RNA sequence: GCAGUCAAGCGUUAGCGACAUUGCUUUUGAUUCUUCGAUGUCGGCUCUUCCUAUCAUACCGAAGCAGAAUUCGGUAAGCGUUGGAUUGUUCACCCACUAAUAGGGAGUCUGGGUUUAGACCGUCGUGAGACAGGUUAGUUCCUACUGAU
RNA sequence: AGAACUGGCGAUGCGGGAUGAACCGAACGUAGAGUUAAGGUGCCGGAAUACACGCUCAUCAGACACACAAAAGGUGUUAGUUCAUCUAGACAGCCGGACGGUGGCCAUGGAAGUCGGAAUCCGCUAAGGAGUGUGUAACAACUCACCGGCCGAAUGAACUA
């Protein structure tokens, strides 16, 4: 298959790929974390804003933690019994069903949980999720918001997101003299309902972030004990 | 009339449903429209297209290399700063122009039996001393259209080429009766007025008049191009 | 590189059952029947169990190879359309002259009818296509809706209910009147 | 050509007080044994300058194949020079014996690159054993594990000019 | 073109060299009033035939194309491409009307002229003699197609 | 252009090259038998519509005094060289992050990264460009440079025939 081939479509930006060494890099510091520490707690962070991770680090600062590739960080934690960097750590790295996100720290257990539960931020709708709260786009004059607030003030939504609307939104739509409208309203979300990308990204696009992330911890590792505890927070 | 509305009414109507989508598979379909037309575009087109797109891809490859080299990171005076910018003959064995048809033969009289008439068909220059004699003597015929008076001067030093009048010719090798005569004949060795480059030797005598050779062939050229023997 | 086995999976619901002779495919579910000819595309079907179908290709080339990705993807789209079913809708929004779109019964065959476009005088039919059915998008503005079991033959109607109103020696920028596809997906809806 | 192995071997004639000089011996494939002698002294006054006036052939043996019944894959590495100047080059060949690799090697060398007997060189020839050593497709492509394909089109001569039959495919 | 410049590649592998690139290449829509020895017979009438490197009509396409109308790439030879004008040479320019009044080859009735007619003015020579010009006088059924027995 | 040198025509028949006064072969009486050089073995044209390895889709390919419009170019085909990605999950496909000083400094009614322009920092990490683009009076709105959630076994880049 010489010619004929897929195409790219490379572009000209100020960074490059880091590679396998920060693979290595986060292998390394992940095996000093390990033994830097007493103990060791996994946390979930599949979806979660940077902000909020950068707020979180600087809370804690002194508890550093470290996160990388899932199967890197098992390999680093040993998934079997003989690559283990320290007496059934494995248990640790098996309970690890998210993305992790080791924390590493000294403070005891009931410190982390008390502020693993006591925490808790506002987040979109992260579609596979119960609908947070019912939602309909008002008809006539639609607004960036959703109309969901005191539309009297909000700006009208611009026109040049309306072929967006159209097209990614999936929702049906007219343009106007002025200001986007639709003939009639369309309903978006509803209470319990499990909602869908193109509800997700209308949620985004309106600001309505109803829903609320809280981070999600599966166990921690003793240092001493060399024992694993299951605890979970929901 | 009525200036650039036309976005406003685009702002009022909003990119017609079908253009953006229109647009994109066009976009798609360029990659595949070129390949096909890299078959198609037949003789006097194909040569074109082959051209452009060697340049094209010259181009893109010259800025790849400038973006990979900027990721990576003759003193002046403080006036000319941001301004802009052993003895054999240059071009030794010229071509041995031979004794031919360029003595082009003009038929005279109403029975073309008696020419006798010789046409030189090549660039000379004479100046003011030309005062063309007595029809009954032009034996030699050089043409006012093929004289030329101011010939390309340049030398490998600021590559700066100014026009600048012919003084002379001094020594035309393959014959010098063609010295004799002032035709160009490129090899020849020429004296060009250089008063404009204001050269000046040793001991204050300023130079104004430098020998030159000409390079190009003025023959096969409407220019006349030589390099100063400095 | 003259692959001596090269085939794809097929998957088939139990809603429908498929026989396939020398090449002419005949698809029987609950949206109606459909029917398809591959004599000219030159490939071997092969069932290996009740529910999936294999199509395989012996010595063949890479022309002859796509030619097994694209049989699929045909299969695919008829087991859909004959079991999921597929839906077409097409907006049409007109600046100064109200369009006006009419399914009559001339000559049996039902040509879709439209009037006033950018008031020209001339009328313009477009026949409707077997296997499709036309009806009107009640409750959406200035909307019609195409479905059907073949998906050539819906997407060969749209495309000709939108360039029958295309528009000449006019700038695109400021002329808008037309038919535009709204978008595509299936009649269920939610299946 | 239904080509034949000859050991070739040189001995670079003994000059005055030296005897027995170094012997060089060399595997080559040739259609005769002229042609295997002149390819040793080719390759011989190229690898170290040795004229044949300088030299001779001590011996010349022909080699069989040691296991003509074994299905084996073949390693070759061939260099030529057209119509570029010398380049190496890699290929796999899956053959019941040497000599037939080697013919299959020209003749596919011949078709594709159009390159000539004398232009072809032959530098090395290693027997396969186990998986994991083949690297291309192409000779993967027969190792898989209970292998099956029928033959489509299949014709037949027709030994009389017309049939009444109307003779189709068998199947 | 000349002399460089960057240098995709080949290099004895110090030199070459594709594409770009600098200097010739009245900065105030001013007016150059410029149009410089074509030694040759061709020039213009009608009709037909062939090409597209096509002017209109036809086809569709890209445009600050909003229309009118305009700039241009491409498909297309189907049908059209008219009329006056100089000569103190018509190696060519003007303007009536149209949607346009496209470019060539295959030469083929008429007029300059390509040639000895006879003469003249001046050139050149002691002269015959011929011209750096020029004027006058001029004479050049065999085969193939269309109809019929 | 010019020199010495070799062969044929010159003075020449014969087979083939559609035909060529310079090509390939070839030691010219009259006949018979058998084997060849050159050309071939679908018909004119006497001889396999022979075997075997591959290529060739060509809008007038290809069978062309081999001579140059000939250098590259084709998301056309067949075969090969080097460098990296790799089960510390190969390329490609769906989802999120894409931060904080910051709305950098001078230009100034607006340049919050995408009308001007100098460097392009430090804090920060799995990663963030004082920004690649689409579009806005002003951010705003969306994508990747770069990373992760699922996949699921070889992939990407430059060259040669």
């Amino acid at each position: 298959m010489p010619r004929s081939k897929r195409s790219k479509l490379v572009t000209l930006a100020q960074t490059d790929k880091k590679g396998r060494e920060n693979k290595e890099r986060i292998f390394d510091e992940v095996r000093e974390a390990l033994d830097t520490y007493r103990y060791v707690w996994v946390l979930h962070l599949d979806d979660v804003r940077t902000p909020v991770l950068q707020e979180i680090r600087t809370s804690w600062a002194g508890s550093k933690l470290i996160m990388g590739k899932r199967k890197v960080l098992q390999k680093a934690l040993g998934e079997k019994r003989e690559e283990e960097y320290k007496e059934n750590l494995y248990q640790l790295s098996k309970l690890c069903s998210g993305v992790t996100g080791l924390l590493f720290t000294d403070e005891d257990v009931n410190t982390v949980k008390e502020y693993f539960k006591s925490y808790v931020r506002s987040d979109y709708s992260r579609p596979n999720t119960k609908a947070p709260l019912t939602f309909t786009i008002p008809e006539g004059i639609v607004y960036s918001r959703g109309g969901q607030i005191p539309a009297e003030e909000d700006v009208p939504m611009i026109h040049s997101l309306e072929p967006t609307m159209r097209n990614k939104f999936e929702i049906p739509t007219k343009i106007k003299a002025g200001k986007i409208t639709i003939d009639s309203p369309y309903l978006v979300c509803t209470e319990g309902e499990k909602l869908d990308v193109r509800q997700a990204l209308i949620l985004k696009q309106f600001g309505i972030a109803a829903s609320e992330f809280k981070v999600k911890v599966s166990a921690y590792y003793d240092n001493d004990s060399s024992t694993v505890e299951s605890t979970n927070i929901n | 009339p009525q200036n650039d509305y036309i976005e406003r009414h685009i702002k009022q109507h909003g990119k017609r449903l079908d253009h953006e989508e229109r647009k994109r598979k066009r976009e798609a379909r360029e990659s595949h429209k070129i390949s096909e037309r890299a078959q198609k575009l037949t003789g006097w087109k194909g040569k074109q297209f082959a051209k452009k797109r060697y340049a094209e891809k010259v181009s893109m490859r010259k800025k790849i290399k400038a973006h990979e080299q900027s990721k990576v990171k003759d003193a002046l005076p403080t006036y000319l700063l941001d301004r802009e910018q052993k003895f054999s003959v240059p071009l030794p064995k010229v071509r041995g122009i031979s004794e031919e048809e360029m003595f082009k033969v003009i038929k005279t009289g109403k029975s073309r039996s008696k020419s006798w008439k010789r046409m030189i068909t090549k660039h000379t220059f004479v100046g003011e001393g030309f005062t063309r004699r007595p029809v009954k003597m032009e034996r030699i015929i050089r043409p006012s259209a093929l004289r030329q008076k101011k010939a390309n001067v340049t030398h490998p030093e600021l590559g700066v080429t100014v026009f600048l009048p012919i003084l002379a010719v001094k020594k035309n090798p393959q014959s010098p009766m063609y010295t004799q005569l002032g035709v160009l004949t490129k090899g020849t060795i020429i004296e060009v007025n250089v008063s404009e480059l204001g050269m000046v030797t040793a001991g204050g005598k300023v130079v104004w008049g430098k020998y030159a050779q000409v390079t190009n062939e003025p023959d096969r050229d409407g220019c006349v191009n030589a390099v100063l023997l400095v | 590189m003259k692959y001596i086995q090269t085939e794809q999976q097929i998957e088939v619901p139990e809603g429908v059952t498929v026989s396939i002779k020398s090449r002419i495919v005949k698809v029987v579910g609950p949206r109606g029947t459909l029917t398809k000819n591959l004599k000219h595309i030159d490939v071997t079907f092969t069932k290996v169990n009740n529910q999936l179908i294999k199509v395989a290709v012996h010595n063949g080339g890479r022309k002859h190879v796509a030619a097994l990705r694209t049989v699929k993807s045909l299969v695919d789209n008829m087991i859909t359309g004959v079991t999921k079913g597929y839906k077409y809708k097409m907006r049409y929004v007109y600046a100064h002259f109200p369009i006006n779109v009419n399914i009559v019964e001339k000559d049996g065959a039902k040509f879709i009818e439209v009037r006033n476009f950018l008031g020209d005088k001339k009328i313009r039919n477009v026949p409707v296509r077997d296997g499709v059915t036309i009806e009107f998008s009640t409750n959406v503005k200035d909307e019609i809706v195409l479905s059907g079991n073949s998906v050539e033959d819906v997407s060969q109607n749209a495309a000709d209910l939108q360039q029958i109103c295309r528009v000449r020696n006019k700038d695109i920028r400021k002329f808008l009147d037309g038919i535009y596809v709204s978008h595509k997906g299936f009649i269920t809806e939610d299946l | 050509a239904h080509f034949k192995e000859y050991q070739v071997i040189g001995r670079r004639l003994p000059t005055e007080s030296v005897p027995e000089p170094k012997l060089f011996r060399m595997r080559i494939f040739a259609s005769n044994e002229v042609i295997a002698k002149s390819r040793y002294w080719y390759f011989l006054q190229k690898l170290h300058k040795v004229k044949k006036a300088s030299g001779e052939i001590v011996s010349i043996n022909q080699i069989n194949e040691a296991h003509p019944t074994k299905v084996k894959n073949f390693g070759v590495w061939v260099r030529y020079d057209s119509r570029s100047g010398t380049h190496n080059m890699y290929k796999e060949i899956r053959d019941v014996s040497r000599v037939a690799a080697v013919e299959t090697l020209y003749q596919d060398m011949a078709a594709r690159h159009r390159a000539r007997f004398r232009s072809i060189h032959i530098l090395k020839v290693a027997e396969i054993e186990k998986t994991a050593d083949v690297k291309r497709q192409y000779v993967k492509q027969f190792l898989t594990k209970d292998l099956k394909f029928p033959l489509p089109h299949r014709v037949q001569k027709s030994t009389k000019t017309f049939s009444y039959k109307r003779p189709s495919t068998f199947y």
